[PDB]
C-alpha cells in the first residue's frame, strides 16, 4: 500500500524504478508472478541492495555478479597500452645508444 | 521438488493454518485470476 | 526467467541459448589483437639487438 502510496509522485527515472523493483519483489502467487520475482530479486541483488536470502541467491546471482566482476577486471592489458607508449621511450634510447 | 506423494487415506500436515483469510472479486479461473 | 518446462524447450530453445552464448565467446582472438600491439614492441627489441 505505502509503495503505490510513493509510486506515481516519484521522478520517472532511477528512483521510479528501484521502488518499482521494490514493487516486483512483492508479489501473491501464480508462476508469472513468481518469476518475475525471480528477476526482480535478480536484479536488487545484482545491484548491491537485496542482501539475499541466499537459497539459491548466490549460484544464480552471487556467481553472477562475480563473474561479472571478473568482467570488470580485465583491465591489466588496458593499463599495458600506456606501458608501450611509454618504452617506446626506451627505443628513443635506442636511438641514444 | 517441495511436494510430497502421501500415499495413504486421509494424511496431512497440522500446520495449514498459515495461510490467512482475505477476500477479493469473483474470478473465473485461476488463469483468468493471474490474467 | 522462464525456468522451462522442459518438454522441446531445450532442442528449440535451450540449444538456441548455448548456441548464441558461442557466439558470445569468438573473441579469444579479440584478445589476440592486443598483445600484437605488445610484440611490436618485441619488434622495437629486435630494433635492440
Amino acid at each position: 500500500a505505502e509503495i503505490l502510496e510513493l509510486l506515481g509522485k516519484t521522478p520517472q527515472g532511477t528512483p521510479e524504478y528501484q521502488l518499482l523493483l521494490l514493487q516486483y519483489f512483492t508479489l501473491l502467487d501464480g508462476k508469472g508472478v513468481e518469476m518475475m520475482r525471480d528477476y526482480a530479486n535478480k536484479q536488487l541483488i545484482q545491484m548491491g541492495v537485496k542482501k539475499p536470502e541466499t537459497p539459491e541467491e548466490q549460484q544464480w546471482l552471487v556467481e553472477a555478479q562475480q563473474a561479472k566482476q571478473g568482467q570488470q577486471d580485465p583491465a591489466m592489458v588496458q593499463a599495458q597500452g600506456v606501458l608501450l607508449q611509454g618504452q617506446a621511450e626506451l627505443a628513443k634510447a635506442q636511438n641514444q645508444t | 521438488d517441495l511436494a510430497t506423494g502421501e500415499k495413504q487415506v486421509l494424511n496431512d500436515i497440522r500446520g495449514r493454518y498459515e495461510c490467512y483469510t482475505d477476500v477479493g472479486p469473483s474470478f473465473q479461473s485461476m488463469k483468468q485470476q493471474n490474467r
